[PDB]
RNA sequence: GUGAAGAGGGAAACAACCCAGACCGCCAGCUAAGGUCCCAAAGUCAUGGUUAAGUGGGAAACGAUGUGGGAAGGCCCAGAC
RNA sequence: UCCUCCUAAAGAGUAACGGAGGAGCACGAAGGUUGGCUAAUCCUGGUCGGACAUCAGGAGGUUAGUGCAAUGGCAUAAGCC
RNA sequence: GCUCAACGGAUAAAAGGUACUCCGGGGAUAACAGGCUGAUACCGCCCAAGAGUUCAUAUCGACGGCGGUGUUUGGCACCU
RNA sequence: UGCCUGGCGGCCGUAGCGCGGUGGUCCCACCUGACCCCAUGCCGAACUCAGAAGUGAAACGCCGUAGCGCCGAUGGUAGUGUGGGGUCUCCCCAUGCGAGAGUAGGGAACUGCCAGGCAU
């Protein structure tokens, strides 16, 4: 019900501790990891903090 | 100028008493008339008041600015306080000294009835 | 008289009043009156001639938007700190 | 030679020169020798270019100076090493941004001004322009 | 070339000030609030100022920041809880 | 943040830079940075311009009818330069 | 060794043989409480009396004061009788 | 009752020399040289007030400005 | 319910100054007197008491007034979090936040409880 496809398309290495953070909030764990989430604004914010390293599909 | 330097010589003890939460009977004193009200701890809604300004009070006396007078008011406040069963106050001079015609109203508030 | 065309933003702000600039235009507002405030865009080129002038910070001038002319003074210009360039002005509706 | 008479304190952090200057438009007189770059003037720099705009004008005009220098420049002498105190204040500079208005001038025709005012930048490191009191 | 000093050595240690619980933050009573050297801030309802300026609360409840009085001083008040 | 304690690919080579985190094996595929004339894997790809300096492929104040584009101006078939 | 400010990057904290200043006490009242009061400076007039004593008025509104360094406070005065 | 102030105070109680020296270690740390840098130095250049009978630029060039080299005096302490 | 005044607040300058006007039945203020209660490091100035002949001069209150003070958009600019980039002492791009100053403009407060007076 309004879930989305949230895709890994860079690594997190070098990435800041709060990306870290965010990317494991997502549940995201290696590049090309395509997970799927519900669409609040909290998940949203978390896409947007990471919309560099991340590809949203919706 | 002396309005202003009796309300500095009145707002201490009326803040002190403001964060006490104390209910506060106020003496306001004019050279012919002379005041009394009892004020909620919020300072914003009054409960009883006095005056020789009052007919009922002003009409059995000589002159409204005199100890008399200011005894009769505190005693007429008093017996309206604990009417409303207000008996524990706390004296607002008012910037006053407390000496004389205030003196006075405070004793007749005292043997009246009010526990201050 | 001087007759100066310009168009309603569509979007606003530091990214949109930048990307003017480099697109050889500049952002403007028209207040004043009971009316609300416009947002419009002027032409550079243009503009800075007709700024030189005392003529232009003197009279009343039209602005075209949409066909609809408004009355306007120069009422404040923004100008480029070291570049013969203008960033923005203000009309107050005459 | 510009230097402030007192000072609250004798020396100052080195700091930065970012940011746009303030000193933009044309203030008080009819020409100005505006700064395009960026950096900081010395007292010298400025009483340099003071002369050579006063000759060229035959002391004809007013000229005005915008800038002052207020910030202590310290150096420590040669062959000392790098501990030991802060050096020892040497000379005063004004920073300077893009922007700023340097001098001003008038009482002198326009061509004047721009020969006086380029023999004025040939003794300033910073690129200058020249610019002409706008109306508004 | 040996030669120099320092006569600017010197400095104290930080006393850390400042305000230890913030707004709508629950406490309990007599947990200090804020310390400071003065009142930079005052002491409002259920809340006690200490022989050095500090605002320590004198019941339980939540923290109220305010700004009253003609002056606008910053007033510290303890909201129940 | 990386190295330290971290290999791999690139930056000619180049601990700390860019991409990216090596369980093992495969004569399988897709990609990152960076690249596609030969050394040396992949476009002598397509379309439209600029440069003539080997600029690219090292550097300033300043200087100069180099050249491309744009907006305006003042003289001018009552004859301009 | 201790205190104050800056460096210190708007919570705390944060280094250098970094920039600047102080302390190693005092007070039996300079503490407590009640009551009351409100400065600096300048102007005018005025015996000795003068730039500047004291006195009266006026502007001002804390630019003063705080036993001592600096900072933060202080009119409900924490200042003064 | 301690200027134990070297102020978390080695003891109640303590200054120096070694080119006559010695041992353990360090390129964690100096002198030589190398390295980085280029303040300084040196070599250029820009403007041109003036000097040069007149005449800024034959030769010089004040006040100031921009670079180059790595060449002096130095800075750092990366190798030993 | 209307007007006016006094007291106590809320709020803390859109609420404050200034300028002009205006108020006295009541209230308030000044006032009159002081041997007394009480008071002056002298003084009934203040504090206090006993009063009410006079006056609204001052103060205070009210009304008006934009010389200020104050408030204050919209847009833009500065800055900046993240990511990227350059010619890297400093800037640019995408995106998010977004001032200060200034401008137009606002603006001569609003409101609660009690008591009294005159009207209604
Ligand atoms: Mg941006
Ligand atoms: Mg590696
Ligand atoms: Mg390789
Ligand atoms: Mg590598
Ligand atoms: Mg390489
Ligand atoms: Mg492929
Ligand atoms: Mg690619
Ligand atoms: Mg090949
Ligand atoms: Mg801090
Ligand atoms: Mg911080
Ligand atoms: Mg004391
Ligand atoms: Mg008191
Ligand atoms: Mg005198
Ligand atoms: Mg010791
Ligand atoms: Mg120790
Ligand atoms: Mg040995
Ligand atoms: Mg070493
Ligand atoms: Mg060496
Ligand atoms: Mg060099
Ligand atoms: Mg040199
Ligand atoms: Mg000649
Ligand atoms: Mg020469
Ligand atoms: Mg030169
Ligand atoms: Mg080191
Ligand atoms: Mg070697
Ligand atoms: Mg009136
Ligand atoms: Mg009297
Ligand atoms: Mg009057
Ligand atoms: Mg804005
Ligand atoms: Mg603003
Ligand atoms: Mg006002
Ligand atoms: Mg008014």
């Amino acid at each position: 019900a309004k879930t989305i496809k949230i895709t890994q398309t860079r690594s997190a290495i070098g990435r800041l501790p709060k990306h870290k953070a965010t990317l494991l909030g997502l549940g995201l764990r290696r590049i090309g990891h395509t997970v799927e989430r519900e669409d609040t604004p909290a998940i949203r914010g978390m896409i947007n903090a990471v919309s560099f390293m991340v590809k949203v599909e919706e | 100028d002396k309005k202003s330097a009796r309300i500095r010589r009145a707002t201490r003890a009326r803040r002190k008493l403001q964060e006490l939460g104390a209910t506060r009977l106020v003496v306001h004193r004019t050279p012919r008339h002379i005041y009394a009200q009892v004020i909620a701890p919020n300072g914003s809604e009054v409960l009883v008041a006095a005056s020789t300004v009052e007919k009922a009070i002003a009409e059995q006396l000589k002159y409204t600015g005199n100890k008399d007078a200011a005894a009769a008011v505190g005693k007429a406040v008093a017996e309206r306080a604990l009417e409303k069963g207000i008996k524990d106050v706390s004296f607002d001079r008012s910037g006053f000294q407390y000496h004389g015609r205030v003196q006075a109203l405070a004793d007749a508030a005292r043997e009246a009835g009010l526990q201050f | 008289m001087f007759t100066i065309n310009a168009e309603v933003r569509k979007e606003q702000g530091k990214g949109a009043s930048r990307r003017l600039r480099a697109a050889n235009k500049f952002p403007a507002i028209i207040y004043g009156g009971k009316e609300a405030p416009l947002a419009i865009e002027l032409d550079h080129d243009k503009v800075m001639n007709m700024q030189a002038k005392a003529e232009f910070y003197s009279e009343v001038l039209t602005i075209v938007v949409d066909g609809k002319e408004i009355k306007v003074k120069a009422q404040d210009v923004q100008r480029h700190p070291y570049k013969p360039k203008l960033q923005h002005i203000d009309f107050v509706r005459a | 030679m510009l230097q402030p008479k007192r000072t609250k304190f004798r020396k100052m952090h080195k700091g930065r020169n970012r940011g746009l200057a303030q000193g933009t438009d044309v203030s008080f007189g009819s020409f100005g020798l505006k700064a395009v770059g960026r950096g900081r003037l010395t007292a010298r720099q400025i009483e340099a270019a003071r002369r050579a705009m006063t000759r060229a004008v035959k002391r004809q005009g007013k000229i005005w100076i915008r800038v002052f220098p207020d910030k202590p420049i310290t150096e420590k002498p040669l062959a000392v090493r790098m501990g030991k105190g802060k050096g020892n204040v040497e000379y005063w500079v004004a920073l300077i941004q893009p922007g700023k208005v340097l001098y001003e001038m008038d009482g002198v025709p326009e061509e004047l001004a721009r020969e006086a005012f380029k023999l004025a930048a040939a003794k300033l490191p910073i690129k200058t322009t020249f610019v002409t009191k706008t109306v508004m | 070339k040996a030669g120099g000093s320092t006569r600017n050595g010197r400095d104290s240690e930080a006393k850390r000030l400042g305000v230890k619980r913030f707004g709508g933050e629950s406490v309990l009573a007599g947990s200090i609030i804020v310390r400071q050297r003065g009142t930079k801030f005052h002491a409002g309802a259920n809340v006690g100022c200490g022989r050095d300026h500090t605002l320590f609360a004198k019941a339980d409840g939540k923290v109220k920041f305010e700004v009253k009085g003609p002056k606008n001083r910053k007033f510290i008040s303890i909201e129940a809880e």
